[PDB]
RNA sequence: UAGAAGCAGCCAUACCUUUAAAGAGUGCGUAAUAGCUCACUGGUCGAGUACUUAAGCGCCGAUAAUGUAACGGGGCUAAAC
C-alpha cells in the first residue's frame, strides 16, 4: 500500500522484517503496512 | 463528591479552569480536616494525616489554594 | 542463538525416535514421518529425549539450530497427537457437505466446489457450518485450512465467509454506521 | 546500572527482614485471580487481625529464609504468593485464610507456625483450630 | 527572512568554500546543538525554515539561537539570456556553514525533546547534520 | 582514588604528522605546564580518558602518574573535533598539591522549590561561587536543593551544604546565590 | 461543553493512600460512559538482553527508447576485496 522509500513504524504495534530481499513493515492495522520501493 | 463537598465549604460552584494557577479559593486546615474525617469511610486511608492529605490533593487538583 | 534451540525434546513412551545419515525417521502410534536435517546441525536420541547441537556458529547454523528443533518436536507432537486445525463457515445460505473423500462447497458463487481431499488427512463436519482438519503433520494441516479458506476469503462488513475459529475479523461498519 | 538494582533489592531484603523478624508465625498464600477489592478485603482483615500481608519476592524471599533458618519446601514460594506475618492469632489467619479459600480462589499455599512448615493438612487443621 | 539591512557592495565573487570549521564550532549560549557533517550554503529561507521547525516543536520550553547570518549575495542572470553583460543580480541570501560549524542551539527542554525537535529541522537543510549534548555536561 | 589517575608515557614525536599517527594509534597528546618546571610532553590513552572524564569541567582536577612520578593537574584545555568526537590535544596545568587556592565552581539546582510551585520567580543571581580548598580537595560542582525555599526567599551563601574541606572564599558571604520572588 | 467518567479540547499528575504494583490511564472503540488492553508489578523459565557510538563490506533507494549493453566477453562465491 504504502509502497515508499522511507518504511517507519507508525504505532508502537508496526513491526519490521526483510523478506526475500526488501524490507517490509508488518501490524494488525492493515491500514499501516509498508513495504520499501 | 469531595469536589462538591469542598465547594460548598469554600463557595466554590464552578471549578477554575485554570487550577494551577488560577486559585478558585482557600481551603482551611480545620475544614480539610473535619471533611476527611466524616468522608473516612470512603477513603482507604490508616491515616488521618493521609485522609487530610487526599481531600488536599484534591482542592488542589480542583485549584483550590492549600490552607497554612 | 536462543534457548527454543537448545531446549530439549522429550520422548513419549508410545513414540519412536530415530536417527540416520542425515535423515531422522519418528514413529508414533498414529503414523510416521520423515525430516531431512543439514550437515551443519546434528540430533542425538539419549536418554528418551532428544538433544540438538551445532559443529559450527555461523548464522545459517543459528537458525537451523532452532528450525529442526522445532520441526523434530512438531514431528514428535504429531505422531503422538496428532495436529488439528478448524474453521468455520458463516453467512447465509453457506453449506458444506461430505461425500467420500470430497467436500463441496456451496458460497454463493453460481457453481458448487468440488474438493478433493489430500491423502494424509482426515476432515471432520460440524452441522453445516463447521469443519475440523485433522492429521499426522502440521505442515500438511496448516495447508488445508488455509486452502479451504482462500477459497472464500472472509469479509469485515458482516463477517460472511469462512474464517479460522481462532481468528479475529477487524470488522467495519457499513450504511448505518455513518449515520449523523 | 547494575548498582541501582543492588541497592533496591538490598532495601527489599532489609525490609522483608525486619518484617520476618518481627513476625512470630508465617504463611504464603497463592492468590491468583483474587481481584483487587477481594485483596483489599483480606488486606483489611488481616491489618484488623494484627496480621501483616504483603507480596515478597520469591527469589529474595528464599534467600532470606535460607539465612535465617526457614528450611520450608520452595513449593510455597513457587506461584505469587503473599507472605503474611501473624504472631499472636495464628488460628485467626488460618481461619480468615480459610474464609477466603471459600470466597474466592485463594489457597494456603505454606505455612511456618513455630519454625514448623505446615503443609496443606496441618494448615488446613491450623486454621480451623481456633484461639487461646 | 534573515537578511543585512546595508551592504558596501552588492555583488561579490563566489569563493571556493572549503576545509573544516576552526572556529563557531562549540556550544556556547545553550545545551543542544546542531553541528554541520558537510561544507556548503545554507540560505536564508531555508534557515528560517529549520527556525519554524524548531521552534514550533518546542512549547514555551526553551530558547532557540541561530548561528549563521546569511550576508552572501547569490547573483542569477535574467531568464533566457546569454553570456554578455556582466554579474546579473542579487537573487537570495546564502550563508557559509563548513564541517564542524554549530549552525544551532537550544536552550531548556528535556534531551528527548529537543533530539526531535533538532531532526525535524534537520530534515529541512541541505546538509548532514549532528545532533550533539555538550558531551562534556550530562 | 583510582578514578582521579592517569597514565602516561613519554613522547619524542613533535610534529603534525606524528602527531596524527599518534591519534592513528589511539591516544592523545598533551602536554604540562606550570610550577616553573619545563614542560613535559606525554601521552595519554584516549578509551582511558574517555572511560574517567567524560564529563570534565574547568574545575576538574586529577593525578598524572608516568609510573615514576605523581602530578596534581587542572585539564586547563582540551582541543575537541565536535564532529568525530575526537579529542587531539591536552594542556594540563600543574599546581602545588599542598597549596590552598581559590576557584570560581559552578552551582548546581536540584528540586522543585514551593515558592516557584506556588507563584515564584527563579532569578539565578550567581552562576558560580568562588571557593577554597587544596587542589585535591576542589568540589566539581556544589549542588543546592530549593525544594524548602518558599516564596520570597533568597539562598545565602553559607546556606550551601559544602563538601568537608571546601570552604567559602567570597568576600561578600551574605550575597544572594539564587533568588525566588 | 449538552455529555468528557483515562482517552472533542484546556490547566497539572507540588492527588494522597491499602501501597505487591497500578499513569490526573498507552491504544482501540464508545454521542458521554460501558467494555477490551498497555505502562507498572508478582510467578514460570533461565543470561545475556535494551538503547546508541566508531571502523570495514552490504540492501532498498537505482529509473528510457535498434539488442543482454554501467567487469571487454566467456565465466567467476574467488578467478572478489
Ligand atoms: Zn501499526
Amino acid at each position: 500500500m504504502k509502497v515508499r522509500v522511507s518504511v517507519k513504524p507508525i504505532c508502537e504495534k508496526c513491526k519490521v522484517i526483510k523478506r526475500k530481499g526488501v524490507l517490509r513493515i508488518i501490524c494488525d492495522n492493515l491500514k499501516h503496512k509498508q513495504r520499501q520501493k | 463528591p469531595a469536589s462538591i463537598l469542598i465547594k460548598k465549604a469554600i463557595g466554590i460552584e464552578s471549578g477554575s479552569k485554570k487550577s494551577n494557577t488560577d486559585k478558585v479559593g482557600t481551603i482551611s486546615k480545620e475544614k480539610l480536616m473535619e471533611i476527611a474525617r466524616i468522608k473516612m469511610s470512603d477513603l482507604n486511608a490508616k491515616s488521618e494525616s493521609a485522609a487530610f492529605k487526599i481531600i488536599a490533593g484534591s482542592a488542589r487538583s480542583m485549584g483550590v489554594e492549600v490552607e497554612k | 542463538m536462543s534457548r527454543i534451540g537448545r531446549l530439549p525434546i522429550k520422548i513419549p513412551d508410545a513414540v519412536k525416535v530415530d536417527v540416520k545419515d542425515n535423515l531422522v525417521i519418528v514413529e508414533g502410534i498414529r503414523g510416521r514421518l520423515v525430516q531431512d536435517i543439514k550437515d551443519s546441525i546434528n540430533v542425538k536420541v539419549e536418554n528418551g529425549s532428544v538433544i540438538v547441537d551445532r559443529v559450527l556458529n555461523d548464522k545459517k547454523a543459528k537458525a537451523y539450530h532452532g528450525l529442526y528443533r522445532s520441526l523434530i518436536f512438531n514431528m514428535v507432537k504429531g505422531v503422538t497427537e496428532g495436529f488439528s486445525k478448524s474453521l468455520t463457515i458463516n453467512g447465509i445460505g453457506y453449506r458444506v457437505e461430505q461425500q467420500g473423500n470430497s467436500l463441496f462447497l456451496s458460497l454463493g458463487y453460481s457453481t458448487q466446489f468440488e474438493y478433493v481431499i489430500p491423502d494424509g488427512i482426515s476432515v471432520k463436519l460440524d452441522g453445516n457450518t463447521k469443519i475440523s482438519v485433522e492429521g499426522i503433520d502440521k505442515f500438511k494441516v496448516g495447508q488445508v485450512a488455509a486452502e479451504i479458506r482462500s477459497l472464500k476469503k472472509p469479509e469485515p462488513y458482516k463477517g460472511k465467509g469462512i474464517k479460522y475459529d481462532n481468528e479475529v475479523i477487524r470488522r467495519k461498519v457499513g450504511k448505518s454506521g455513518v449515520k449523523k | 546500572m547494575s548498582a541501582k538494582i543492588n541497592a533496591k533489592k538490598l532495601e527489599m531484603f532489609d525490609l522483608l527482614k525486619q518484617f520476618i523478624d518481627s513476625k512470630q508465625n508465617l504463611f504464603f498464600l497463592d492468590y491468583r485471580g483474587l481481584n483487587v477489592a477481594q485483596l483489599t478485603e483480606l488486606r483489611n482483615k488481616i491489618e484488623g487481625e494484627h496480621g501483616s500481608l504483603k507480596v515478597v519476592k520469591n527469589n529474595i524471599m528464599k534467600m532470606v529464609l535460607k539465612e535465617k533458618n526457614i528450611n520450608v519446601v520452595d513449593s510455597c514460594l513457587v506461584g505469587p504468593t503473599v507472605v503474611v506475618t501473624a504472631l499472636e492469632e495464628a488460628n485467626v489467619i488460618a481461619k480468615i485464610f480459610y474464609d477466603f479459600v471459600k470466597s474466592s480462589t485463594l489457597k494456603v499455599k505454606g505455612g511456618f507456625v513455630l519454625g514448623e512448615f505446615y503443609d496443606e493438612a496441618k494448615v488446613q487443621a491450623y486454621s480451623k483450630l481456633p484461639t487461646k | 527572512m534573515l537578511s543585512p539591512k546595508k551592504v558596501k557592495y552588492r555583488k561579490k565573487q563566489r569563493g571556493r568554500l572549503s576545509g573544516e570549521a576552526q572556529k563557531g564550532n562549540k556550544i556556547s549560549f545553550g545545551e543542544y546543538g546542531l553541528v554541520s557533517l558537510e561544507t556548503n550554503f545554507i540560505t536564508a529561507r531555508q534557515i528560517e525554515a529549520a527556525r519554524i521547525a524548531m521552534t514550533r516543536k518546542i512549547k514555551r520550553g526553551g530558547r532557540v539561537w541561530i548561528r549563521i547570518f546569511p550576508d552572501i549575495p547569490y547573483t542569477k542572470k535574467p531568464a533566457e539570456t546569454r553570456m554578455g553583460k556582466g554579474k546579473g543580480g542579487v537573487d537570495h541570501w546564502n550563508a557559509p556553514v563548513k564541517l564542524g560549524t554549530v549552525m544551532f542551539e537550544m536552550s531548556g527542554v528535556v534531551e528527548e525533546l529537543a533530539q526531535e525537535a533538532m531532526s525535524l529541522a534537520s530534515s529541512k537543510l541541505p546538509v548532514k547534520t549532528m545532533f550533539v549534548v555538550r558531551r562534556d555536561l550530562r | 582514588e583510582n578514578s582521579r589517575v592517569l597514565s602516561c608515557q613519554y613522547r619524542s614525536s613533535f610534529g603534525s604528522s606524528n602527531a596524527r599517527r599518534i591519534r592513528a594509534k589511539s591516544e592523545i597528546p598533551a602536554v604540562v605546564y606550570g610550577q616553573g618546571k619545563d614542560v613535559s610532553h606525554l601521552r595519554i590513552k584516549s578509551s582511558e580518558f574517555n572511560k574517567k572524564f567524560a564529563k570534565f569541567t574547568d574545575n576538574t582536577v586529577l593525578i598524572l602518574d608516568d609510573g615514576k612520578l605523581e602530578r596534581c593537574v587542572f585539564v586547563k584545555d582540551a582541543a575537541e573535533n565536535i564532529a568525530s568526537k575526537l579529542i587531539y590535544h591536552i594542556d594540563f596545568y600543574e599546581v602545588d598539591r599542598n597549596v590552598e587556592l581559590e576557584k570560581y565552581v559552578p552551582i548546581k539546582l536540584i528540586g522543585a522549590s514551593i515558592g516557584v510551585k506556588e507563584g515564584g520567580i527563579l532569578t539565578v543571581l550567581k552562576e558560580q561561587v568562588k571557593v577554597r580548598s587544596l587542589p585535591l580537595d576542589l568540589p566539581e560542582f556544589i549542588e543546592l536543593d530549593l525544594t524548602p525555599v518558599n516564596k520570597g526567599d533568597s539562598v545565602l551563601l553559607k546556606d550551601l551544604v559544602l563538601p568537608s574541606n571546601v570552604r567559602l572564599a567570597e568576600n561578600d558571604e551574605n550575597l544572594e546565590v539564587v533568588i525566588i520572588k
